[PDB]
RNA sequence: GUAAACGAUGUCGACUUGGAGGUUGUGCGCGUGGCUUCCGGAGCUAACGCGUUAAGUCGACCGCCUGGGGAGUA
RNA sequence: CCCGCAGAAGAAGCACCGGCUAACUCCGUGCCAGCAGCCGCGGUAAUACGGAGGGUGCAAGCGUUAAUCGGAAUUACUGGGCGUAAAGCGCACGCAGGCGGUUUGUUAAGUCAGAUGUGAAAUCCCCGGGCUCAACCUGGGAACUGCAUCUGAUACUGGCAA
RNA sequence: UAGCUAGUAGGUGGGGUAACGGCUCACCUAGGCGACGAUCCCUAGCUGGUCUGAGAGGAUGACCAGCCACACUGGAACUGA
């Protein structure tokens, strides 16, 4: 599995004595063909709150339906305040993302893709929204079996 | 219009053999190809995403001598063209004369190649010149006493010489057959990464 | 009022299957049995039928493959406050082709594909997906 | 917004007036207080511009010569913490002089090369 | 063919002349929802033939008068 | 001729799991209308919450918004 | 344009290095002097001021200012909102306007199809050609999304009739 | 800025122009324009294109080419295809 760190932040509580900071880590994990999974982590060190992140992400991995390293047609996610808009590129285009968008469709094996993000950038919705789009992405095998044809027919 | 520094540093700075050196002794022996040039060369902090995709355009850059202006020109171009935009780019700077001269081994380096500075038996003194397939490149009678060109292909002729190419010996020509697939080239440059960088 | 009577057949079968209705009725007319009959040839929605004479209904039968709608998204394209036409070179595809658009022509309501086959443009219905 | 609602109805540097530069007349040369939380005496001059607009310039750099009837050249650029301060002056441009004893960005300082 | 226009006539108090509005349903460049336009011509009407609310035929002709380049061709329906 | 004139929620129509009340008709304990209150499901929402009396899913038309002030002022 | 002569000879700068943003140290200063696009920096160990050493980026230029579009889905046609963030008129009636249940016939205005005419050349784009290359020049094409006319189609919208 | 217009809108006849025409004049009719924004006020040469933009847009009209207008300011004709 291919590992990315996406952000961390350091967050406080309040406190009788004073202000407990802590750090936050938004990683994604994916094996570069067609699985991706996200991870959040919080600790009191910023390595304790990767390595929570990573443990996270692997086991919350979703299958992607790629088609030869771009998207299967035009996808649009959306998670809290981020709409994301994803679309099939042709070979050579490489990921034209922003950085949280890239790091999930590097990782789920999205060699060529159009994408933008709308409203709230916030990596965390970003990610959801991204993944989202992507695990709501139909091929055109399931889109015949559905509609009960064969796929030259679709 | 032309790099005139210390070249060691530029490979020190990419941390990667740039083949920007003669080669009378080693690289290791010439300077510290682990380090990064300077005081604070040590060190090594992260670098950014920004920061990544500059390094990979650099070092594309720094091989060749080719500034940013005609560096920007040719990934215009290599985005027009059709099909893979950063294989075009490569195959575009492979095209380019210059390295044939060093590539031919007339020069030990590029820089030396481009003090030098024909095709298909007429002169040009351009480093830019895009040489087409089934084009001849050759050298001149008149600077065939110089010591340089017999020094420079003696050192090009323990390199692995070119896979698309025909350098000869004597008359000292060669074919431009085909233009190079990515295949040819190293599987080390991350061109993808420049795309990416001149697409922001 | 009652302004669109397609768009009332569309969010029909839209709160239909999100509801897991097995089949949802309405109102008949020979539009909505058009566009029934190509939703049908589709393979988006199981059958219809018309029942009565004086006020017929049109019934639809809704499918669901592995517990999912079929029909995931339903949309009205050309409506009574903005009408849409388009030539056969700007017909729309949806979902890259793996959706339709019902496209109203002078020879009937068909698919976008079928209406490109055609050599027709027309007026955009909806997209369904 | 409606379509048939929208068929019905459709959808800091003045005193420049719009040239990269304007040619002044200093009227008075004076120092000012930033404000919160900075603290400096800050060199500023009120000048009277050739297209007649009064203006507040800021005098950048380490030490000026410039007296009421100074003729200076201006350019846009606000001082954040000096409220109402919109301009900068042109070091090293007409009367002003450049900057006594800069050897780092000379060029933005009025500063011939040593 | 010869080319003519049709309108409905919206006054027929000057002798010898008739205002027709010509009707048109045009997109919005912007927006896409059709409008309807109206063009009003002044038409020359010798025999004082329409009345208000007629559809008529007219054709373009020679300037007759400073605000008439356009004739009478037909009734095509009475009010 | 204005109010925190408030549900701070424009009007009209269609569609989409439930539960407990109030009030007012009506047919044979069991139905069927109108109006109304509380809770909550999917869904929606930044969240709070809304939830067949929607802030859900749609259509028609209108009104209105475009950083805080200056100012609902000149 | 070519040939010959002499000798590295006659020819490198500008901005930047706190984050955003590629590049860090020492010395001077001590809320001063000063910096600053935004957040901010400076009150005695300042990667933020000033100099130096080192470094990064561009390079016969480099910076700054001005100006336009972009990013800004921040006027949202494509492509946004209005319970509490800005936003539902205090409520209604209603003319103009927008919109219009269902069936048949008819019309062919919208719409759709084809054809014809036009849409200057240059420019843009594509494939070539010419200047040593490039810029630049240039051949043919494509494009000019439009407009008009004629001939058809008739599902949908409109007109008319029932 | 909500009303504007008396050669004003149309007609007949005479005159006038290279030519149609309220172009002009006499008489007759009382029209004509305007919320699809007339009239009034402010700004402005228009276009091919140009810059930007994924596009739709936004901004723009310097150079090159097409059209227009002007020639110290106001007015006038003469000559002449
Ligand atoms: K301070
Ligand atoms: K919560
Ligand atoms: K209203
Ligand atoms: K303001
Ligand atoms: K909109
Ligand atoms: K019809
Ligand atoms: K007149
Ligand atoms: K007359
Ligand atoms: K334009
Ligand atoms: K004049
Ligand atoms: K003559
Ligand atoms: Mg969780
Ligand atoms: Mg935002
Ligand atoms: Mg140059
Ligand atoms: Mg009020
Ligand atoms: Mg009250
Ligand atoms: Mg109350
Ligand atoms: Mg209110
Ligand atoms: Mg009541
Ligand atoms: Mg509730
Ligand atoms: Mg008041
Ligand atoms: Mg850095
Ligand atoms: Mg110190
Ligand atoms: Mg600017
Ligand atoms: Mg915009
Ligand atoms: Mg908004
Ligand atoms: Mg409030
Ligand atoms: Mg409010
Ligand atoms: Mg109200
Ligand atoms: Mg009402
Ligand atoms: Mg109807
Ligand atoms: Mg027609
Ligand atoms: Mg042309
Ligand atoms: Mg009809
Ligand atoms: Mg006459
Ligand atoms: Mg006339
Ligand atoms: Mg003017
Ligand atoms: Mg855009
Ligand atoms: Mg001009
Ligand atoms: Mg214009
Ligand atoms: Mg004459």
């Amino acid at each position: 599995l291919q590992e990315k760190l996406i952000a961390v932040n350091r967050v406080s509580k309040t406190v009788k004595g004073g202000r407990i900071f802590s750090f936050t880590a938004l990683t994604v994990v994916g094996d570069g063909n067609g699985r991706v999974g996200f991870g959040y982590g919080k600790a009191r060190e910023v390595p304790a709150a990767i390595q929570k992140a990573m443990e996270k992400a692997r086991r919350n991995m979703i299958n992607v339906a790629l088609n030869n390293g771009t998207l299967q047609h035009p996808v649009k996610g959306v998670h809290t305040g981020s709409r994301v808009f994803m679309q099939p590129a042709s070979e050579g285009t490489g990921i034209i993302a922003g950085g949280a968008m890239r790091a999930v469709l590097e990782v789920a094996g999205v060699h060529n893709v159009l994408a933008k993000a709308y409203g709230s950038t916030n990596p965390i919705n970003v990610v959801r929204a991204t993944i989202d789009g992507l695990e709501n992405m139909n091929s055109p095998e399931m889109v015949a079996a559905k509609r009960g044809k064969s796929v030259e027919e679709i | 219009a032309r790099y005139l520094g210390p070249k060691l540093k530029l490979s020190r700075r990419e941390g990667t053999d740039l083949f920007l050196k003669s080669g009378v002794r080693a690289i290791d022996t010439k300077c510290k190809i682990e380090q990064a040039p300077g005081q604070h060369g040590a060190r090594k902090p992260r670098l950014s995403d920004y920061g990544v995709q500059l390094r990979e355009k650099q070092k594309v850059r720094r091989i060749y001598g080719v500034l940013e202006r005609q560096f920007r020109n040719y990934y215009k171009e290599a985005a027009r063209l059709k099909g893979n935009t950063g294989e075009n780019l490569l195959a575009l700077l492979e095209g380019r004369l210059d390295n044939v001269v060093y590539r031919m081994g007339f020069g030990a380096t590029r820089a030396e190649a481009r003090q030098l500075v024909m095709v298909n038996g007429r002169v040009v003194n351009i480093a830019s010149y895009q040489v087409s397939p089934n084009d001849v490149v050759s050298i001149r009678e008149k600077a065939k006493k110089q010591s340089r060109v017999k020094a420079a292909l003696e050192l090009a002729e323990q390199r692995e010489k070119p896979t698309w190419l025909e350098v000869d010996a004597g008359k000292m020509e060669g074919t431009f057959k085909r233009k190079p697939e990515r295949s040819d080239l190293s599987a080390d440059i991350n061109e993808h990464l420049i795309v990416e960088l001149y697409s922001k | 009022s009652m302004q669109d009577p397609i768009a009332d057949m569309l969010t029909r079968i839209r709160n239909g299957q999100a509801a897991n209705k097995a089949a949802v009725t309405m109102p008949s007319s020979k539009l909505k049995v058009a566009i029934a009959n190509v939703l049908k040839e589709e393979g988006f929605i199981e059958d219809f039928k018309v029942e009565g004479d004086t006020k017929p209904e049109l019934e639809l039968t809704l499918k669901y493959f592995q517990g999912k709608a079929v029909v995931e998204s339903i949309q009205r394209v050309s409506r009574p406050g903005l009408r849409i036409y388009k030539r056969k070179d700007e017909l729309p595809k949806v979902m890259a082709g793996l959706g339709i658009a019902v496209v109203s022509t002078s020879k009937g309501v068909m698919t976008d594909r079928a209406a490109r086959q055609a050599g027709l443009g027309g007026e955009i219905i909806c997209y369904v997906a | 917004a409606t379509v048939n609602q929208l068929v019905r109805k459709p959808r800091n540097v003045p005193a420049l007036e719009a040239c990269p530069q304007k040619r002044g007349v200093c009227t008075r040369v004076y120092t000012t207080t930033p404000k919160k939380p900075n603290s400096a005496l800050r060199k500023v001059c009120r000048v009277r511009l050739t297209n007649g607009f009064e203006v507040t310039s800021y005098i950048g750099g380490e030490g000026h010569n410039l007296q009421e009837h100074s003729v200076i050249l201006i350019r846009g650029g606000r001082v954040k913490d000096l409220p109402g301060v919109r301009y900068h002056t042109v070091r090293g441009a007409l009367d002003c002089s450049g900057v006594k004893d800069r050897k780092q960005a000379r060029s933005k300082y009025g500063v011939k090369r040593p | 063919k010869i080319r003519t226009l049709q309108g409905r006539v919206v006054s027929d108090k000057m002798e010898k002349s008739i205002v027709v509005a010509i009707e048109r349903f045009v997109k919005h460049p912007i927006y896409g929802k059709f409008i309807k336009r109206t063009t009003k011509l002044h038409v020359h009407d010798e025999n004082n033939e329409c009345g208000i609310g007629d559809v008529v035929e007219i054709r373009e002709c020679r300037p007759l008068s400073k605000t008439k380049s356009w004739t009478l061709v037909r009734v095509v329906e009475k009010a």
